[PDB]
RNA sequence: GAUUCACGCAGUGUUAACGUGCAAAUUACUUGUCAUAUUUGAGUAUAGGGGCGAAAGACUCAUCGAACUAUCUAGUAGCUGG
RNA sequence: AAGGUUCCUAAACAACAUUACUUGGAUUAGGGUGAAUCGAUCCUAAAUUACAGAUGGAAAUCCUUAAGAAAAGGAUUGAAAGGGAAUAAGAUUAAUAGUUCUUAAUCAAGAGAAAUGGUAACAUAUCAUGAACUUUAAAAUGGAGUGUGAAAAUCUACGGAAGAGUUCUCUUUUCUUCUUAACAAAAGUAAAUUCCACUGAAAUGAAUCAAUCAGAGAAGUGGAAUUUAUUGGCUUUGUAAGAAAUUCAAUGAAUUGUGGUAUUUUUGCAGUCUUCAUAAAAAUUAAAGGGAAUCUUUUGCUCGUACUAAUAACCGCAACAGGUCUCCAAGAAGCAAAAUCUUUAGUUAAAUAGAAUAACGCAGGUAAGGGAAGUCGGCAACAUAGCUCUGUAAGUUAGCAAGAAAGAGUAGCUCUGGUGAUUAUCGAAUCAGAACUUUAAAGGUUAGGGGAAUCCGACUGUUUAAUAAAAACAUAGCAUUCUGAUAAAUCUAAAAGGUUCAUUACAGAAUGUGAUUUCUGCCCAGUGCUCUG
RNA sequence: UUUCACUCAUUUCGUUAAAUGUUAA
C-alpha cells in the first residue's frame, strides 16, 4: 500500500508562496524559504547551482531604477 | 415583545410621549393593542368591546393608527 | 477552500484573468503569429501549483 | 553501525519528560531570616497527586513575613500530614512530623526527609515515596552532621541544611506486582519514552554491539570498563561481581 | 423525520458546537446553538458550591442584577455560611484565650 | 460464590496462582475503609496512591500507597515523639 | 488489558479472479478482529554514518544493508559493444 | 482540508467523456459570493523566533528571562476542531443568504458618613457610593456502567375538519395535513441534590436497581437555594397568526382538542466503580477583606462567504472498483445501527449495442450407489448453526475446561392463568398451560462441525507498506551492574550549552531470561571486569 | 617538593541579591 493507496491522504500543504521570491517554496514548519533563502538577509545562491543563478539574478527582471543609472 | 397586564399602565403608556405607532388587531374573540414604542412592542388583550373604545378615545391625534383584521394589510 | 487570505484570493483571481484567449481583432494585425494562448490551463487538466 | 538507543536518548527529541500536568517544583521555601532565627507557620491547604511521581504533594500556604499577602509553596507530603494542619519551619520549630528544621537541631536517631545537600538548595536527598534519611551524629566543632542515605551510604552535611521530619508518604508503592503490560504502559504516562525494551541480542549487528548471528547470544563479556566510549558501553559497567549471591 | 444540517461552518461535534433541534412552522425543524454547562462558585475553605448564586458563564454575571450575584453576609459570595461561622469563633475565641495567657496573666 | 480466589477472581486464569495470591493482599487492603484518625468513623477511602479522604469528615490524609498507615510510618511517628520528649526535658 | 455480534479495520486461505489489470498490490468469498497496549484529524518535534524502530535491516514522498538533489565529473575500467 | 470559477444562464458541438450525443464537470459570452450577532482578527497549549549576552576560524550556534542601566513585571509567533460579548422566524434570486427584504430582539463603547426584610438557610423592575493593596471562584478538565427528569422522532387511545385511494366481493375502511423561532412573562405545576428552624432516635431506624446515612445529629413537620438545551424545567402567554400547512372559489374564505404506567435518540442530574493513569493554560469576568475620597439617542472598521466535498469537481498521468476527517437519520422484522423489503430524497446513467445460444473459460448450483479410496496435505466444497428444558468427562493455576460431549421441544387457529395503577375502569409486552388442525413447524435471510492426543509460545498485544503474521518481537515475573545528584548515562566543533531531570535510591541509567510450580548442578586454569592489596 | 591555614581568581548554587558579621540594647 505504498503506491496508489497511500496518495489519498495528501491534502496538507508543506510549502506556500514566499514573500521575497514569489515561489511556492516557503516551508511552513521550518519557517524558511527553500529557494530564495528567506529571513536570512543574503539571497541564497550556491556555486553548484549555476543554473539556479541564471534563473533569478540581476538582469532577469525589470531593472526599474538601474537601467537609467547605467545608461546615464 | 412585552405584554402589559391592565389598564392603569397602557393609558399611562399612551399618555407618555414615547409612542411611535399603534396597531389594533381584532381576533376571533379578543382584541390586542400592540403599541410600538422605541424599544419594545407592548400589547394588551381585551375581551370587552366597550373597554377597547375608551382606549381609542385616548389615542393622540398626532400618531399613526393601523387596523388589522382577519385579512393582512 | 472556502476560507482564504486576502492576498491568496487576488492571486486566485488573476489566474482566472489570465485563462483567456487572443481577441479576434488582435489576430487580424499584419504579420501576426499569435493565434492561441499556450499559457492556458483548465481546472481538470492542470493544477496551477498554488 | 548505527547509533544505539542509549545514544539517541541524550538528544532529547522523543525522550523528553512528559511534564505537562505536573504541579510544579516540590522544594522548601527560600531560606531567609524568619527561617534562620525564628519560625514561620504554614497551613496545609490540600493534598494532591503529582503525575510521574509516587508521593503526594501538599499545597502549603505561608503568610508573607516582609510584605502583605500570601506565599504559596509546594511541599512533599510526609506520611501522616492532613489537610488544615499547621506546620512550622525555622531554626526554633517544634520537633513534630512535617515540621522543617536544620539538620543540626535534630537529635541522633531522628528520621528526616527532603534533606538539603547544600544549605539553601531546597531539597535533594530522600525524596521518593516511602524513603527517609536518619541522623547519625553531630560535630559542633565544624557544625557538620552525619546522615545515612537511603541507599545505605553515609554522607557529611553542614548543620544548617534544612530537612522535614518524618518519612515520605506513598510507601509500599512498588510492592504491588504489575500484572499486565497495559499497567506498565500507563506507568510512564508522565515519564520518559523508555518502556518497551528490546533485547540487544534480538537486534542486528548494526544497531547494537550484541546483535548476534545464527544463535541469539552475546559472544563477548558483558562486563565493561567505565572508560568505554558511548555506543559500545552496554551491559554492566565497572562490575566488581556478577552472578547470583548466596 | 426531518433531517437537518449544521448552520455554521463548524462540522465537528465539539463542546462549543452543541446544537438542539427544535420545531417550527409547517413541521420544519431548525438548528439552535445551545450553551455550555458551567460550574458555580465554591467556598474557599471547604470547596462546597454556594447557595444563592446561579451557574452561568463568567461574563454573564455582568448582565446579572448587582444583588443577584452575591449573598448579603460577611464574606458572602466567597464562603459558605458554615465557612463563616467557624471564622467568627476562631477570631473571637483565640483573641479571648490569649487575653488571659500573657501580659501579666 | 468462590472457594479461595476472593477478589482476584476477576483476573480469571491468566496470571499465575502465586502472582494472584500476592496481589490479593494489596487489592483487599486498597479498596477497604479505614478508621478516621479524627472522627473515628470507618469512612476513610483512597483517592490516589498515597492520598486518603474521610468521606463524612472533610479531611485528607497522607498515607501509604495501599494502606492508610504503614508499619514503617508508625514506628517513625513513635520514635520522633520519644526523641521530642527527651529533648524538651534536659 | 473476560466471550461474541454490528458500523468499520486487517490481510489467514482459495496459493480463486486479474496479471500489456479497476489498481506500478486491486477484487470476491472465507478467516481474524472490531475501545483502554483502542481507532483517528489537525498542530508540533526528531534529518542522512543522521532520525525513528513491541526489532522485519523494517520506515524515512512508488527511491533504503545508508534518501533525494547539484558540483568534483566527460570519475576509472588490463573488461563489453561500435 | 484539497480544488479554483469547475456555480447560473444563453448561443453553439471542430476537439474530449474506448459507440453516438441536441447532453456535459467539454467551447464561446455574460452573470453570480452583501454580516455589529457566522468565523479569521483576540488568548494561550505542544512547540517557535528576536535586541543585548555566551560560543565559534567560519557561516552560524546557544540562551527565552538566565547573564542586561533591556522586557507594575516579563519579549515574538503558535488552533477557521481548544477558550470566546451579542440574531431568530417567514419570504425572496436563473445562483447569495444565521449576510438581502419584512417583522421582531440582543451586545459593546459612549453622550444626555452611603438601604431594608427573614430566627435561619437567604430575598429585594440598576437600585441601596466604595480607591490602592490581597485573596477566592469561574473560563477549567478522564473513563465505565446503573437509575431517572425533560424534549424530539416513531407507535398508540380518544374527538373531529379537509382532501385522496379502493369499491362488484367486502370495507363506519386505508392514506395525507392539523405547525411555530430568537428574545422575554409568570396563571398552573414537576424530578433530583444540598442547606435552615423545631425536637432529640435503641425495642435502632431511614432509605436505593445497587447503595448509603445518623447524638460534630437520623426519620417527621415547615421552609431556602441550585440544576433541568433562553428569561424560571414543563403546560401556558407576548412574539403570533397577520406567518406557514391542508382544502374551497374566482385576489377572497374554512379549521388548527386532549392524552399514554410504550421504544429510540438527544440532553442534564444522582450516587457507584477504576487507575504505580488522577485526566491543560491564558485572555476575560464576578465577589469578598479593606476603608481612600466626598429611559432617549449615536456608532459598530479590515478579510472569507459562489460550487464539489466525491463510483465525475480532492490525491493517485484519467469521468481510475484504491485512498481521504465529520453532522442530521423513517417503517417492517428481529436480542440486534445484523441480512432482506419499503417510505421522504436521489437516480435509471454511470469504459457501446444487436443476433445466435458451439468448444475452452470466470461467478453461482445440483446429483444415482459408494463416502477421502483423490491428494504432500479433507486444499475447495458439503455439514452444525436461533431460542427453551434436561444433561455434561478427564484435566486444572480451583478461576475454568463449557455453548464440553449428548437428548428432547418449536407451526397455525380458539382459549385460560400469572406479573400493576387508581377507587370497576385503565395499560405493558412477557411467561406458563390446554383443546383442535395441518404439508408435524428455528432455518426466506442471519446463524458454532465435534472429539483424542503431540510440539512451540505462558496469556491480551506487535511485526518484514508490495511473495514470510509465525515457534519471531513485546509483555508482566525473575535476576545482574553502576551512580549521592558538581553523579550515572549521554548529544554537541564549542558553549554562564542540552536530555532523563518540574528528577533524588520505592530514583536514574545499562543488560540477560521471559507467566505460575519445581530446580538452577561443578569449574576463577584462559579471556573479560574488579581490588580496600 | 610534601604537609597545613586563609581568600583573592575559580567551581557549584539561592533569592523580591529582603536583616550576613560586629557592637548597643
Amino acid at each position: 500500500t505504498k503506491g496508489t493507496s497511500c496518495r489519498g491522504t495528501r491534502h496538507n500543504k508543506t510549502h506556500i508562496l514566499c514573500k521575497r521570491c514569489g515561489k511556492r517554496s516557503w516551508h511552513l514548519q521550518k519557517q524558511r524559504c527553500a529557494s530564495c533563502g528567506y529571513p536570512d538577509a543574503k539571497m541564497r545562491q550556491y556555486a553548484w547551482g549555476y543554473k539556479a543563478l541564471r534563473r533569478r539574478t540581476q538582469g532577469t527582471g525589470r531593472m526599474r531604477h538601474l537601467k537609467i543609472a547605467l545608461k546615464r | 415583545p412585552k405584554q402589559v397586564q391592565e389598564f392603569k399602565q397602557i393609558l399611562k403608556l399612551l399618555k407618555s410621549g414615547s409612542i411611535r405607532a399603534v396597531r389594533v388587531k381584532t381576533n376571533g374573540e379578543n382584541t390586542k393593542f400592540k403599541v410600538r414604542c422605541a424599544k419594545y412592542l407592548y400589547t394588551y388583550i381585551c375581551a370587552d368591546k366597550a373597554k377597547a373604545e375608551e382606549l381609542k378615545k385616548a389615542i393622540p391625534k398626532d400618531i399613526h393608527v393601523v387596523e388589522i383584521a382577519k385579512k393582512a394589510p | 477552500t472556502g476560507h482564504k487570505g486576502f492576498s491568496y484570493k487576488l492571486k486566485l483571481g488573476k489566474k482566472i484573468h489570465q485563462n483567456r484567449g487572443v481577441p479576434q481583432w488582435f489576430r487580424m494585425k499584419t504579420g501576426n503569429t499569435i493565434n492561441y494562448n499556450f499559457k492556458r490551463r483548465h481546472w481538470n487538466r492542470r493544477k496551477m501549483g498554488m | 553501525g548505527r547509533r544505539t538507543l542509549s545514544q539517541r536518548k541524550g538528544r532529547g527529541s522523543i525522550f523528553k519528560s512528559r511534564s505537562h500536568h505536573k504541579l510544579g517544583v516540590a522544594q522548601h521555601r527560600a531560606i531567609d531570616f524568619f527561617e534562620r532565627h525564628s519560625t514561620v507557620r504554614g497551613l496545609v491547604k490540600s493534598i494532591e497527586h503529582d503525575p510521574g511521581r509516587g508521593a503526594p504533594l501538599a499545597r502549603v500556604v505561608f503568610r508573607n513575613p516582609r510584605q502583605y499577602g500570601l506565599d504559596k509553596e509546594l511541599f512533599i507530603c510526609a506520611e501522616g500530614l492532613y489537610s488544615g494542619q499547621y506546620i512550622y519551619c525555622g531554626s526554633k520549630a517544634s520537633l513534630h512530623i512535617g515540621n522543617v528544621l536544620p539538620i543540626g537541631q535534630c537529635p541522633e536517631g531522628t528520621v528526616v526527609c527532603n534533606v538539603e545537600s547544600k544549605p539553601g538548595d531546597r531539597g535533594i536527598i530522600a525524596r521518593a515515596s516511602g524513603n527517609y534519611a536518619t541522623v547519625i551524629s553531630h560535630n559542633a566543632d565544624n557544625e557538620t552532621t552525619r546522615i545515612r542515605l537511603p541507599s545505605g551510604a553515609k554522607k557529611t552535611l553542614k548543620s544548617n541544611c534544612r530537612a522535614m521530619v518524618g518519612i515520605i508518604a506513598g510507601g509500599g508503592r512498588t510492592e504491588k506486582p504489575i500484572l499486565k503490560a497495559g499497567v506498565a504502559y500507563r506507568m510512564y504516562k508522565a515519564k520518559r519514552t523508555t518502556w518497551p525494551r528490546v533485547r540487544g541480542v534480538a537486534m542486528n549487528p548494526v544497531d547494537h554491539p550484541h546483535g548476534g548471528g545464527n544463535h541469539q547470544h552475546v559472544g563477548h563479556p558483558t562486563t565493561l570498563k567505565r572508560s568505554s566510549p558511548p555506543g559500545q558501553k552496554a551491559g554492566k559497567v565497572a562490575a566488581r561481581r556478577t552472578g547470583l549471591i548466596r | 423525520a426531518v433531517r437537518v444540517t449544521y448552520v455554521r461552518k463548524h462540522s465537528y461535534n465539539t463542546k462549543s458546537n452543541g446544537i438542539r433541534i427544535v420545531k417550527t412552522a409547517g413541521g420544519n425543524m431548525t438548528v439552535q446553538h445551545r450553551q455550555k454547562i458551567s460550574n458555580g462558585v465554591r467556598c474557599g475553605d471547604c470547596g462546597c458550591v454556594l447557595a444563592g448564586i446561579r451557574h452561568i458563564r463568567p461574563h454573564q454575571y455582568g448582565w446579572l442584577g448587582k444583588s443577584k450575584r452575591t449573598v448579603t453576609r460577611a464574606y458572602g459570595g466567597v464562603k459558605c455560611h458554615k465557612c463563616v461561622q467557624k471564622k467568627i469563633l476562631r477570631a473571637f475565641l483565640i483573641n479571648e484565650h490569649n487575653l488571659i495567657k500573657l501580659a501579666a496573666a | 460464590r468462590t472457594k479461595k480466589v476472593g477478589i482476584v477472581g476477576k483476573y480469571g486464569t491468566r496470571y499465575g496462582a502465586s502472582l494472584r495470591k500476592v496481589i490479593k493482599k494489596i487489592e483487599i487492603a486498597q479498596h477497604s475503609k479505614y478508621v478516621c484518625p479524627f472522627c473515628c468513623k470507618e469512612a476513610v477511602r483512597r483517592t490516589a496512591c498515597g492520598i486518603w479522604e474521610c468521606k463524612g469528615c472533610k479531611k485528607q490524609i497522607a498515607g501509604g500507597a495501599y494502606t492508610l498507615s504503614t508499619i514503617s510510618g508508625a514506628t517513625v511517628r513513635s520514635t520522633v515523639r520519644r526523641l521530642r520528649d527527651a529533648k524538651n526535658s534536659q
